[PDB]
């Protein structure tokens, strides 16, 4: 749900962030195709969407349960249908970016794999790092497993 | 909390059944997975929504 004036952030599994004002997009009818809003590359899919609100809340994840917390304000904003910057290091211990959430402290998150294995932990043990950093161990993923879900649990 | 399968099977469970821990644990299986299926969705919401 989007109010009259806010911001839209798009994310990709290859570490792409695109921020632009929602004013540049006009309302349309029901059975309308739409328009392109991000200069998407090749071999990538938009796997997450966040509407920023408040401040000081950002989290990511990978196929092996590696993520980090970064400041919201350090993400550059350009016009729509434009290339973004690298959000997190791909490396080889992480895999592919699955989803992103806007969670501050005093909250908890849940991660579920393709074969169940539900888990619930807090965000106190994850610190604030720079954007160009690799992930750290969050959940001990098992063999033949990849993280599929990521949800935020409030206080 | 609501879980969905690839073939499509819905269910919700009380939130109090789970407890927080330290990062790096294994974690119990939330739902008895099928022989050939996998979970592709997850959501947390109030009962009256």
């Amino acid at each position: 749900l989007t109010s009259g004036e806010d911001e839209v952030m798009l994310f990709s599994a290859e570490g792409k962030v695109v921020r632009f004002k929602e004013s540049s997009v006009r309302a349309m009818g029901c059975n309308t195709t739409g328009v392109r809003g991000i200069r998407l590359g090749e071999g990538d899919k938009v796997v997450s969407l966040i509407v920023p609100r408040g401040d000081g809340a950002i989290l990511t994840a990978t196929q092996n349960g590696y993520g980090k917390r970064t400041a919201v304000a350090e993400y550059p904003t350009k016009s729509r249908a434009t290339k973004g910057v690298i959000s997190i290091k791909v490396t080889e211990r992480n895999g592919l970016v699955v989803g992103a959430v806007q969670v501050d402290d005093c909250d908890q998150i849940m991660m579920i794999t393709d074969a169940g294995t539900l888990v619930r932990t807090r965000v106190s043990e994850i610190s604030i790092v720079g954007r160009n950093t690799q992930g750290v161990i969050l959940i001990r993923t098992a063999e033949d497993e990849n993280v599929v879900g990521l949800q935020r649990v409030a206080e | 909390v609501v879980t969905l399968s690839h073939q499509g099977y819905v269910k919700y469970q009380p939130l109090s059944e789970y407890e927080a821990q330290r990062r790096g644990g294994k974690g119990k299986s939330a739902a008895r997975i099928k022989e050939e299926d996998f979970i592709d969705r997850l959501l947390v919401a109030n009962t009256h929504d």
